[PDB]
């Protein structure tokens, strides 16, 4: 079924930029609620977007809109997060995760514990 | 943590009969729609989506569309019970609810079906 594996974490200094990639596989149908949670050390994951590949709607969190934003590719194999104007509060491990969820549910449903599919994290820091 | 749990992972049912399948999750003394999803599928296909109180409208005909319902009365009490009527043979295959009320958590339930 479905594998996930993160790429472009790093270290910047604020207003820095980084660019998240989630390369998705399995079958599509499985996989067609796309999210990015972010974990900071002595917090839960949070949801910071959501997308939908099959409408490509999308949506941000309060905390990363303006700045963040998410996209795929056009064979749907991956899915990113650009991290623009990035601040020190911005500093967490970042998850891609995955689900079949359709909408309005996936772009209502927060919770970690939702999602069944999960990346291994990348470190994002802002320092 | 919020936790969804099955009273049975499996049902065996007759061909031509009803079906109810049910998954259970934490409930609070009142029944706050506002904050409740409850997510039914068959493999990727959505059966159910009951959001804000209100079951999402389906336009496409389908198999599921007529014979499908959530038992809304039994939310309170902490059951997602999705009753099928008329049971064909392909309503056999994995189930999975997922419910969110303020944490969220999923399970998956098989139905066989004999003719
Ligand atoms: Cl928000
Ligand atoms: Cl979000
Ligand atoms: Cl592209
Ligand atoms: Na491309
Ligand atoms: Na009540």
């Amino acid at each position: 079924q479905v594998q996930l594996q993160e790429s472009g974490g790093g270290l910047v200094q604020p207003g820095g930029s980084l660019r998240l990639s989630c390369a998705a596989s399995g079958k599509m149908s499985s996989r067609r609620c796309m999210a990015w949670f972010r974990q900071a050390p002595g917090k839960e994951r949070e949801r910071v977007a959501k997308l939908l590949t099959t409408s490509g709607s999308t949506y941000l969190a309060d905390s990363v809109k303006g700045r963040f934003t998410i996209s795929q590719n056009n064979a749907k194999s991956t899915v990113y997060l650009q991290m623009n104007s990035l601040k020190p509060e911005d500093t967490a491990m970042y998850y891609c995760a995955a689900d079949s969820f359709e909408d309005p549910t996936c772009t209502l449903v927060t919770s970690s514990g939702a999602f069944q599919y999960w990346g291994q994290g990348t470190q994002v820091t802002v320092s | 943590a919020f936790t969804v749990t099955v009273p049975k992972d499996l049902y065996v049912v007759e061909y031509g009969s009803n079906m109810t399948i049910e998954c259970k999750f934490p409930v609070e003394k009142q029944l706050d729609l506002a904050a409740l999803i409850v997510y039914w599928e068959m493999e990727d296909k959505n059966i159910i989506q009951f959001v804000h109180g209100e079951e999402d409208l389906k336009v496409q005909h389908s198999s599921y569309r007529q014979r499908a319902r959530l038992l809304k009365d039994q939310l309170s009490l902490g059951n997602a019970a999705l009753q099928i009527t008329d049971v064909k043979l392909q309503d056999a295959g994995v189930y999975r609810c997922m419910i969110s009320y303020g944490g969220a958590d999923y399970k998956r339930i098989t139905v066989k079906v004999n003719a």
